[PDB]
RNA sequence: CCCGCCUCUCGGCCGAAGCGUUUACUUUGAAAAAAUUAGAGUGUUCAAAGCAGGCCGCCUGGAUACCGCAGCUAGGAAUAAU
RNA sequence: UGACGGGGAAUCAGGGUUCGAUUCCGGAGAGGGAGCCUGAGAAACGGCUACCACAUCCAAGGAAGGCAGCAGGCGCGCAAAUUACCCACUCCCGACCCGGGGAGGUAGUGACGAAAAAUAACAAUACAGGACUCUUUCGAGGCCCUGUAAUUGGAAUGAGUCCACUUUAAAUCCUUUAACGAGGAUCCAUUGGAGGGCAAGUCUGGUGCCAGCAGCCGCGGUAAUUCCAGCUCCAAUAGCGUAUAU
RNA sequence: UACCUGGUUGAUCCUGCCAGUAGCAUAUGCUUGUCUCAAAGAUUAAGCCAUGCAUGUCUAAGUACGCACGGCCGGUACAGUGAAACUGCGAAUGGCUCAUUAAAUCAGUUAUGGUUCCUUUGGUCGCUCGUACUUGGAUAACUGUGGUAAUUCUAGAGCUAAUA
């Protein structure tokens, strides 16, 4: 009897043809494009709309105004255009289905540091975010893999404790501008 | 640096006021205590050693640091209700130290005598 | 790893109706080499020592099992605490110390018993069997985390438990104390009592003499009074039992249990074993090849941990590291404190004498004017020839080796054959022969200069104390070998000894010191062993017993069922 | 078990305790008392939790042993003792007083009443029987035993008592017509006027209700608690009034 | 190969190349599976079980040159 | 999709009530231990988790659904047995 | 029966199949069996009485036993952790705010597993590509981009040492922060593979049906696409290989 | 993501199984920089166990003549703090393991109208027509003599209480 919690899961799920030249083809154009480490960071994704869309193709073989389907289905959508991968006017539970994996790789911190300009190269994007230079309004992320929603897309700025931000530059700088 | 206090709860029943602390310090290190209870004695008109405070975790990144802290009427219901480690942290109080195995091997040996011996067995 | 080996007990190994199924089954058996020699014609299987090669697969395969399988100490590094130089030995395993109760440890000598003393008292830090890199002492105490003892430590570090030892060598004290014993041991009281030290000790009528003064009875308990009158919590006594007779044992054991507060910690480490089950209260074990490594058992209680080591086999691993269980006048000498009165008695030739004594009643006076020394009144024989005599306190000084020192400044010209086969060959020094004699713990010391005293010819050998200083083992090798040696040299010896087992054994004729001890003495005309044991054990009024199964003398309680009716019938040891 | 237990495990707790999951293993078994296990709140819940008078398990000891706490008008020393649907928990320190009233949800809510409605209460009368030379006897549903009651009160009525006296004002008649409560099973804490019972011999009777809003249910006949005669309550009631709103509704009004 | 357990005794092959050659005989061997789940086959007639260990050392170390015997 | 023209004892223009061959089937309703599982809310720095938290003393969460079979219930009476 | 039952678990299109000793509930038992005392509650074993079985001390007259509680050692095994700290917590017991709790909490060993995620980034120069407004072709431009080179360069930072805070019974770890801390950033990522199945050599040296690889088909008998080595590459990546249940 | 691939022949289409592929748990091999969680003597032996420890308890409110400390600014039953022992209660919950057990356990369901229930919370407690201004005997703590090698063994002598 501890007072514990053992709940976890896995959030990967590893392909089952190991080494079909066309799932690999596909999948080290994801890494080599949106900057990611390894292909678990793309099975993630892979299992994240996977989730989605498994909830998306239970919910659709009901009548239409069963109240589950018509709060769930609102709930969903709702969180889908709140991380902004559905766009506002197209809120219908057949959009779902249209969703390319390339949606939520696109809302990651890394990629959207690299596409608002704070980075010069998406690889120099990952290796800023991993050194604690970016913040989203004031709270200091460490993680490459934060999801920005759209309250949180408008407020990406540099540290107010790092050199590209306010001030006090680095051991580098301060070691070289002793010369005498 | 800056204190704000979250949600305030004047308490008539333990005779104290119950609040969430708020440190803002951006450019130093996790503030000593100390300091936070002169803060909050020059705060709330009373003096500093019937507050006290416990429990702070300086967020991440560098931000704000929150814990609790509560202020006693006066110090001898704070000696009636504040918890024995929280007065130690003080100087107010002091434990002694035998501390559990001793004790434990002093009441199994205490089992095996009977009469006034007890004392005199240790 | 530990090496097993297979254990047959005698009893439900019938081998005739069981049809052999140990020695077919066996992988050993299955290529030739024997382990198993068995017959249906028998009594017994005999399974191979070294030819066991400790699986397993023999015990299931028997109808009367019958089989064990048991272990064999060897060099594990399995946990290793201290290890001293490269080469060296390696003590494996500390000694738990406890609150309140007082802590034996027997076994054998060499086995680095008085190493585990230096460790707990914070005498030593361990290098943990690293003599290039010594950690230091806060990686110390990360490796026994998970123990009580890096609190107990922690304890030592800061001096919160103040540690003071009983040195082992204790002959040698008075090279740095200087004066008298009332100066000496009052200035270094710092508990100011003075009143139940000296009464439990026999103490304050030895405070005048000289610390310098004292033979070695007296000087041994005058250092059991100079730890316990001292403020601190943890007290190591070291061999407490040496130089001493049984009456003062027992009171040097009762005033141990008097250094117990309930907060102070006491270990004791003896070779006597008889006062042992009236000194401690639980008993740790020492087992291991001598002075190669040495690991200390876990804690066993006073009645249960003689026992076991008794048998040699340790119940709580299953490891087994033992399988075996003409005339002269009587004059008068006062040195400058006391006469001692001899009367004149007679001598023998190829007979052996045992002087009977106390705690200064002058046994090594009475050794010196046998060599013709110190003689006051007219008469008192000389011999002869030229003489052997043992000293007491040996404080060598020599040259190098003991092959120097031995083999080519005594008897260059040997006298074997035939002299190592019946003497050299169990004393044991031709292991010791490379080591040199200014480096030797008290054991080997002691075992070195009875080579000399036996090695040389003369016509009376003065031997005295051969059971200062070892084990229980080797004293009842040290009997075969002065029986077996003088008997058949035809000459004659004279033997002094302090333990009882030793003396009851060789005796022909017994010389017995009788008077106040140390304060007037006489030594009595020359008694049998019946009578002679027995008028001395009347001024002990202390009682002796065997133990029915592995010959132990054991002392009666003082007013007892056994004791008040054996001292009624005055036969206070049967058959000595 | 070889007699009765004295332990209760924090995830065997009732649901309606709102326990966490990581603060210790046991939760606090609630002593015997006039309420059911599962059906009650013990003080010790109700000072730490509800209310944060107290944030440690010994500061509501520290708070109950200075006579501080009245349970219905009496001064109650057990930090686990029961208390549920309408013990009247008054703290006379602060001038609060709060009667324990199940929300729509189904849980014992923070809920306060006037200082001069805590003189009484309502008990749902469970068993009438006569005594000892003809002595009427009435058992309230928290097992206040009282003689000499109104010879019209009869099994699953409601009778309203003084807290100081523990004497019966007035009682109410089971009907149709009788708003109502429920102290039950799925469709706890639903408010509502008697439309029906449905009368079964030897078996549990069922009653449908409908509500203010007009949506209906049906509970068996031993969780419908009488609140008042008419459409008109007789206590304070919460906020949201007993209508269940729906999970889409309540995300609304979240809205 | 004569296991411990239960007495019986098996036949197992040594894999690599020249790990023959490190064992002594009396040794404790760790014996697995030939990898077809009670099937003896390969090339190799009557033979299912295959060596991992030699007396606590696994034969991948000593054929390395990583461990010494 | 829903009801109507085409049972009777009797209680304040009948709510109430004497009852009719059974069951299988279906649809609602009661009671169904929490934890886990789908699932809503909420930036533990994201996440696995967690039941918290939010605004300059106040406001507000700690939902819900499924839980097969057997039992219980009132609406239906095609298809199936008697 | 390698059977405690259930809530449940791993797989899963729908159906199934298999597992559940295991932190919640319910049962059963404290070496095997019995039989009882007290008590509201027991067939209690951190109670008693014997028998069986095994074991400790003995003055051989007698005495005491029960880790399937927490740690620990023996043994069996392929196969499983420290004779640590404390009642701060969560609660229970008691005559009780006050004492007690190896229940529990906290640390330690811990790649069973699960979540996050380092191992470089950028700018030069040189070379090669790309498309080019110019250019039938030689030949262009930082009049535009893409890659490489142990060929340079000064910007960023944590691993880590470590004053302090802060956490907390008292320490630790995490978070905050002060000083040190990167060129080949030697602060040097591994485990299996390259005939097909199956992404990746038609390379260089040895052995010549021997040694061996090979889950299967098969390779090896002097141009081995498979052994033993080097180079290159290619999956997975702080992990992956093998054996058995499924 | 409701999936297949090599192997009988000189070659083909098939029945067919072997081998592949992906989870998952138990071990084991090689490896290792950070950080939040986290199983862990079940499998074979419900086999054996050294040592410490795991259950005790006093309020204003059952009984104190232990100077063990201590007031009385000292003269009366006892101030007060209180070790011990008597008394009351708890030790029947918690913990651990899975050996027995296949209509047994257990689960949903229904019943006690066929029974008990310490404790809590309310009822009842001048309902009875028949030395009280308070009664008796002891035994513990304590004092004193001892036995037994050995135990949380207890025996004799002397005191004194009760919510015994
Ligand atoms: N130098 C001296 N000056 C004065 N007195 C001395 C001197 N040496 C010895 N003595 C005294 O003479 C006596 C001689 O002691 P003795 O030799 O009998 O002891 P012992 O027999 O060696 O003791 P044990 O044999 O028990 O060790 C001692 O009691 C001691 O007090
Ligand atoms: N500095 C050292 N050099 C070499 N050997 C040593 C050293 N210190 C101790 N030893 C060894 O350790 C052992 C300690 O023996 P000791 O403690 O006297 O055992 P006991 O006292 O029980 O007879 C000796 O055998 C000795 O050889
Ligand atoms: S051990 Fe073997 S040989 Fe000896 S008696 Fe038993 S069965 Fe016979
Ligand atoms: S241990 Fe091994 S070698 Fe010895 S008897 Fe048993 S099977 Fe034979
Ligand atoms: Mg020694
Ligand atoms: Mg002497």
């Amino acid at each position: 009897p501890v007072a514990r919690s053992w709940v976890c899961r896995k959030t990967y799920v590893t392909p089952r043809r190991p080494f079909e030249k066309s799932r690999l083809d596909q999948e080290l154009k994801l890494i080599g494009e949106y900057g990611l480490r390894n292909k678990r960071e793309v099975w993630r994704v892979k299992f994240t709309l996977a989730k989605i869309r498994k909830a998306a193709r239970e919910l659709l073989t009901l009548d239409e105004k069963d109240p589950r389907r018509l709060f769930e289905g609102n709930a969903l959508l709702r969180r889908l255009v709140r991380i902004g991968v559905l766009d506002e006017g197209k809120m219908k539970l057949d959009y779902i289905l249209g969703l390319k994996i390339e949606d939520f790789l696109e809302r990651r911190l890394q990629t959207q540091v690299f596409k608002l300009g704070l980075a010069k190269s998406i690889h120099h994007a990952r290796v800023l975010i991993r050194q604690r230079h970016i913040r989203v309004r004031k709270q200091v992320v460490n993680i490459p893999s934060f999801i920005v929603r759209l309250d949180s897309q408008k407020h990406i700025d540099f540290s107010l404790r790092s050199p590209y931000g306010g001030g006090r530059p680095g051991r580098v700088k301060r070691k070289n501008a002793k010369k005498g | 640096v800056t204190i704000r206090t979250r949600k305030f709860m004047t308490n008539r029943l333990l005779q104290r006021k119950q609040m969430v602390i708020d440190v803002l310090h951006p450019g130093k290190a996790t503030v000593p205590k100390t300091e936070i209870r002169e803060k909050l004695a020059k705060m709330y008109k009373t003096t500093p050693d019937v507050i006290f405070v416990f429990g702070f975790r300086t967020h991440f990144g560098g931000g704000k640091t929150t814990g609790f802290g509560m202020i006693y009427d006066s110090l001898d219901y704070a000696k009636k209700n504040e918890p024995k480690h929280r007065l130690a942290r003080h100087g107010l109080y002091e434990k002694k130290k035998t501390s559990r195995k001793q004790r434990k091997e002093r009441k199994n040996r205490m089992k095996k005598v009977r009469g006034t011996a007890k004392a005199n067995v240790g | 790893k530990l090496t097993r080996i297979a254990i047959v007990n005698h009893d439900k190994c019938k081998p005739k109706k069981c049809r052999q199924e140990c020695k077919k089954s066996c992988p050993v058996v299955r290529m030739g080499k024997l382990c198993i020699e068995v017959t249906p014609q028998s009594k017994i299987a005999w399974i191979s020592e070294t030819l066991c090669i400790g699986c397993g697969i023999c015990i299931k395969k028997c109808p009367f099992g019958a089989l064990s399988i048991v272990n064999l100490p060897s060099n594990l590094e399995k946990e290793t605490t201290h290890r001293y130089c490269a080469n060296a030995f390696k003590l494996h395993r500390l000694p738990i110390p406890r609150p309140g109760e007082v802590l034996g440890l027997v076994g054998t000598n060499g086995i680095g018993k008085s190493t585990a003393l230096k460790i707990l008292a914070g005498k030593q830090k361990p290098n943990l069997g690293k003599y290039d890199d010594p950690p230091d002492w806060q990686e110390i105490l990360t490796y026994f985390r998970g123990s009580e003892l890096q609190n107990y430590f922690t304890k030592i570090l800061e001096d919160d438990l103040k540690a003071i030892i009983k040195p082992q060598y204790v002959d040698q004290i008075p090279k740095a104390a200087k004066g008298t014993v009332g100066s000496i041991l009052d200035r270094k009281d710092e508990t100011k009592t003075q009143a139940i030290v000296c009464q439990q000790l026999d103490l304050t009528h030895l405070k005048e003499r000289n610390v310098e003064d004292l033979s070695g009875g007296e000087l041994q308990r005058f250092a059991c009074a100079v730890v316990c009158i001292q403020k601190a919590d943890i007290f190591m006594f070291d061999e407490p039992s040496s130089y001493l007779d049984v009456k003062q044992r027992l009171k040097a054991a009762i005033t141990i249990r008097s250094l117990i507060n309930p907060d102070r910690y006491i270990i004791v480490v003896e070779h006597d074993l008889s006062v042992l089950d009236y000194l401690s209260d639980f008993i740790c074990c020492l087992y291991g090849v001598p002075s190669a490594y040495g690991v200390v058992t876990m804690p066993f209680s006073v009645r249960e941990g003689i026992n076991i080591f008794l048998d040699g086999y340790v119940p709580t691993e299953n490891l087994r590291f033992r399988d075996a269980s003409y005339k002269y006048p009587g004059m008068k000498k006062k040195m400058g404190e006391f006469e001692l009165a001899i009367v004149a008695g007679e001598f023998t030739d190829s007979e052996i004498m045992v002087m009977l004594g106390e705690n200064g009643t002058g046994k090594t006076t009475f050794i010196r004017m046998l060599a013709g020394r110190l003689k006051p009144d007219e008469g008192g024989e000389v011999p002869v020839l030229n003489v052997s005599y043992k000293p007491q306190k040996i404080s060598p000084k020599s040259t190098g080796s003991v092959r120097q020192l031995l083999h080519e400044k005594i008897r260059d010209a040997y006298t074997h054959p035939q002299f190592v086969t019946d003497v050299m060959k169990p004393l044991q020094i031709e292991n010791i022969i490379d080591q040199e004699v200014q480096t030797l713990s008290g054991g080997e010391l002691q075992r070195v200069a009875l080579a000399l005293c036996l090695g040389k010819p003369a016509d009376v050998y003065l031997i005295d104390e051969p059971s200062a200083y070892l084990d229980s083992e080797q004293r009842l090798m040290a009997a075969r070998v002065v029986k077996r040696f003088i008997l058949h040299a035809k000459k004659t010896a004279f033997v002094v000894e302090h333990d009882f087992i030793m003396a009851t054994y060789l005796a022909d004729r017994v010389i017995v010191f009788d008077g106040v001890p140390s304060k007037n003495t006489v030594a009595n005309s020359p008694q049998t062993l019946l009578a002679g044991m027995n008028k001395f054990l009347s001024q002990l009024e202390i009682t002796f017993r065997r133990d029915p199964n592995n010959y132990r003398p054991r002392i009666n309680k003082l007013n007892s069922i056994k004791d008040v009716e054996q001292k009624k019938s005055g036969n206070y040891f049967f058959l000595d | 078990a070889r007699g009765p237990k004295k332990h209760l495990k924090r995830v065997a707790a009732p649901k309606h305790w709102m326990l966490d999951k990581l603060t210790g293993v046991f939760a606090p078994r609630p002593s015997t008392g006039p309420h059911k296990l599962r059906e009650c709140l013990p003080l010790i819940i109700f000072l730490r939790n509800r209310l944060k008078y107290a944030l440690t398990g010994d500061e509501v000891k520290k708070i109950c042993m200075q006579r501080f706490i009245k349970i219905d008008g009496k001064v109650r020393t057990d930090i686990t003792y029961p208390a549920g649907f309408m013990d009247v928990i008054s703290i006379d320190k602060t001038g609060e007083n709060f009667r324990l009233i199940y929300d729509t949800k189904g849980r014992f809510a923070v809920h306060r009443i006037t200082p001069e409605e805590a003189k009484y209460k309502l008990c749902k009368v469970r068993k009438i029987f006569v005594g000892t030379k003809g002595i009427p006897h009435l058992v309230t549903h928290d097992a206040r035993t009282i003689r000499y009651p109104d010879p019209l009160i009869k099994v699953n009525d409601t009778i309203q008592i003084d807290l100081e006296t523990g004497k019966i004002t007035d009682f109410i008649k089971f009907d149709t017509g009788n708003l109502c409560m429920v102290t039950g099973g799925a469709n706890l804490g639903r408010i509502g006027v008697i439309t029906n019972r449905e009368r079964h011999p030897g078996s549990f009777d069922v009653v449908h209700v409908k509500d203010a809003n007009g949506n209906s249910f049906a509970t068996r006949l031993s969780n419908i608690f009488v609140i008042g005669k008419g459409n008109k309550p007789w206590i304070s009631l919460p906020r949201g009034k007993g209508i269940r709103l729906t999970i889409a509704e309540e995300r609304d009004k979240r809205l | 190969v004569q296991l411990i357990k239960n007495g019986k005794k098996i036949t197992a092959f040594v894999p690599n190349d020249g790990c023959l050659n490190f064992i002594e005989e009396n040794d404790e061997v760790l014996v697995a599976g030939f990898g077809r789940k009670g099937h003896a086959v390969g090339d190799i007639p009557g033979v299912r079980f295959k060596v991992v260990k030699v007396a606590n050392v696994s034969l991948l170390a000593l054929y390395k040159g990583k461990k010494e015997r």
